[PDB]
């Protein structure tokens, strides 16, 4: 039960195919429609975890 | 017993910390300097890394012209372009329709040619009082005719 | 003399600027593999992807570097010198094509056609029974240099562990391919080594005070590979 | 177009990101351009700041630095295409 | 007349504009931006030792838990602001309405 929680938390620092792994970091330095598809990759990856 | 939602403690304010502001740009060198090079032999003013505060620019010698062809005056201090290409010279006031993309004429194809794809700020003002004293500097030369 | 010697467990530097305590972090970057060949020069070389200078003597061995591409003409070369008061990390090039002087008094005898100098960075002098090490890694126009100031106790390689700390990083933006060494700080000897860097995976160990104290090469022998998989320094029977 | 920002992209005509219509170009350079400049009708170059989608402002010359009207002329030509097209 | 052209190149930018700063607060849930690092939490005085080249610390699960103030070199701790679930205890609504 300890390993599963540690693995779950460490999945928050994975790019999953986007520019970065921080929500507001890509929110600022990116085009608002361009940033829409980047958030999609992070959401789909974190749902699968 | 049912679970409905979650509770959070909202932040009370926002805070920002950044290092000491040092290494001001060479823009102070042109300050307290009421003379520089000519238009054809324009003085090079390449700028290395430095803090790009521009408020003092608007204070010393209030500029008649403040419009920026490439950028906006509001979007002035936010930018962090790699370097600076600053060119300055002395021009006639009646030649106002000569410093812009186009309007090729006396100063364009004979003196230094202003690039059409300008990405900076156009600053111009009448500095006759600060430069042209009673004696005058009529010995100064500028091209009115050429062959290239 | 182009002799060779075992590199042992040397050439570990701090990979980033992150504090850690009592953790075993498994990184993946450029490193010098354990037990490799070292060309023990005594009396011109490709840059590759980094070097490991180890010129020690006792007090005075090396006093210059070039780190250029063409080493002549007007191509930018990251000339690096040092003395008792300051270093000169400057983008300014001579013509070279000659052996610099080995005086024990000024820059004469080394420079011939000193042209424009673009960058003129100056900082604390490099110098702090002395061992001096170096790593010259460049990526995305970032010249990163590391250092260490352990005293020399053995005339051979002082077997042990050391961790190079960052010294300075500069946004140069140029690419280099060759380099030269300047020495003598008159019959004598000048001990001097050099290695090379390859991509590798390492398992570093941090104590609770944030100082790297050990490492394991993950592609050396079957035992070392097992430790990286388990992320531990002890393997039980199995 | 939705999203992209800069100069008149959001200073005057801020197109919402949820746009659904179709953009059509009608170029009749000769008809809607004077030989020396369409100074009759002007564009707001340097206003205060941006504005929310589908917002119309008509007040002018009230703002001044802390400049007058920011209408920096037209200089159009009936034959010029780059920098002078009417492009309705 | 002076014209300054804002050229740019793939090499790292050199001339950035002026940067501002604010005060510092402790034991209060507040948003922070420490030299380009963003986050929220409560900042308190730390008791850890930093080598004089590192900036911030990370825990085992790679989450920031310590920072260094760029104005005055001092180490600060970061703790997230409190959160949790909420439950409602009720009897039968056919009987009463208290919760
Ligand atoms: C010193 O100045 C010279 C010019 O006097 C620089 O040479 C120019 O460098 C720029 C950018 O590096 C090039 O775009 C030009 O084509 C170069 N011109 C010539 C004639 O070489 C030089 O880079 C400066 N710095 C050094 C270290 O020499
Ligand atoms: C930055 O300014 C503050 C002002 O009080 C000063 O205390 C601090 O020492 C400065 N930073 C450095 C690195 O000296
Ligand atoms: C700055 O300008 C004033 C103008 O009167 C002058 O007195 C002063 O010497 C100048 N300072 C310089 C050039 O450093
Ligand atoms: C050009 O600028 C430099 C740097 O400020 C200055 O030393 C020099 O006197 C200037 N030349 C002329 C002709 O103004
Ligand atoms: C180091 O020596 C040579 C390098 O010339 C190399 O071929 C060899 O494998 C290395 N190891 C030993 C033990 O010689
Ligand atoms: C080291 O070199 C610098 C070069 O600027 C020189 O000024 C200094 O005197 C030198 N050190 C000694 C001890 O001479
Ligand atoms: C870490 O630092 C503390 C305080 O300086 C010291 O007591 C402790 O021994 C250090 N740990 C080491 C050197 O492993």
């Amino acid at each position: 039960n300890a390993q599963a929680l540690n693995t779950l938390v460490k999945q928050l620092s994975s790019k999953f195919g986007a520019i970065s792994s921080v929500l507001n970091d890509i929110l600022s330095r990116l085009d608002p429609p361009e940033a829409e598809v980047q958030i999609d990759r992070l959401i789909t990856g974190r749902l699968q975890s | 017993i049912y679970q409905t939602s979650n509770f959070r403690v909202q932040p009370t304010e926002s805070i920002v910390r950044f290092p000491n502001v040092t290494n001001l740009c060479p823009f102070h060198e042109v300050f307290n300097a009421t003379r520089f090079a000519s238009v054809y032999a324009w003085n090079r003013t390449r700028i290395s890394n430095c803090v790009a505060d521009y408020s003092v620019l608007y204070n010393f010698a209030p500029f008649f012209a403040f419009k920026c062809y490439g950028v906006s005056p509001t979007k002035l201090n936010d930018l962090c372009f790699t370097n600076v290409y600053a060119d300055s010279f002395v021009i006639k006031g009646n030649e106002v329709s000569q410093i812009a993309p186009g309007q090729t004429g006396n100063i364009a194809d004979y003196n230094y040619k202003l690039p059409d794809d300008f990405t900076g700020c156009v600053i111009a003002w009448n500095s006759n009082k600060l430069d042209s004293k009673h004696s005058g500097n009529y010995d100064y030369w500028y091209r009115l005719f050429r062959k290239s | 003399t182009q002799s060779y010697t075992n590199s042992f467990t040397r050439g570990v530097y701090y990979p980033d600027k992150v504090f850690r305590s009592s953790v075993l972090h498994l990184t993946q970057d450029l490193f010098l593999p354990f037990f490799s060949n070292v060309t023990w020069f005594h009396a011109v070389l490709p840059f590759n992807d980094g070097v490991y200078f180890a010129s020690t003597e006792k007090s005075n061995i090396i006093r210059g570097w070039i780190f250029g591409t063409t080493l002549d003409s007007k191509t930018q070369s990251l000339l690096i010198v040092n003395n008792a008061t300051n270093v000169f990390i400057k983008v300014c090039e001579f013509q070279f094509c000659n052996d610099p002087f080995l005086d024990v008094e000024s820059e004469s005898g080394v420079y011939s056609s000193a042209n424009n100098c673009t960058f003129e960075y100056v900082s604390q002098p490099f110098l702090m029974k002395n061992l001096r090490e170096f790593v010259f890694k460049n990526i995305d126009g970032y010249f990163k240099i590391y250092s260490k100031h352990t005293p020399i106790i053995g005339r051979d390689f002082p077997q042990g562990f050391s961790a190079l700390e960052p010294l300075v990083d500069l946004p140069i933006g140029i690419n280099i391919t060759r380099f030269q060494t300047l020495l003598a700080l008159t019959a004598g000897a000048a001990d001097y080594y050099v290695g090379y860097l390859q991509p590798r995976t390492f398992l570093l160990k941090y104590n609770e005070n944030g100082t790297i104290t050990d490492a394991v090469d993950c592609a050396l022998d079957p035992l070392s590979e097992t430790k990286c998989t388990l992320k531990s320094f002890t393997v039980e029977k199995g | 177009a939705p999203g992209q920002t800069g100069n008149i992209a959001d200073y005057n005509y801020k197109l919402p990101d949820d746009f659904t219509g179709c953009v059509i170009a009608w170029n009749s350079n000769k008809l809607d351009s004077k030989h020396s400049g369409n100074y009759d009708y002007w564009y707001r170059l340097f206003r205060k700041s941006k504005l929310k989608p589908f917002e119309r402002d008509i007040s002018t010359e009230i703002y001044q630095a802390g400049c007058y009207f920011p209408l920096q002329s037209y200089g159009f030509r009936p034959t010029y295409g780059v920098g002078h097209q009417p492009y309705r | 007349v002076v014209v300054l052209s804002f050229e740019l190149l793939h090499a790292p930018a050199t001339v950035c504009g002026p940067k501002k700063s604010t005060n510092l607060v402790k034991n209060k849930c507040v948003n922070f931006n420490f030299n380009g690092l963003t986050g929220t939490g409560v900042l308190t005085k730390s008791n850890k030792k930093f080598l004089p080249f590192q900036q911030f610390g990370r825990d085992i699960v790679d989450t920031t838990d310590a920072v260094r103030d760029p104005q005055t070199l001092e180490i600060l701790d970061i703790t997230p602001c409190s959160f949790g679930g909420v439950s409602v205890i009720t009897p039968g609504t056919n009987t009463s309405n208290q919760v």
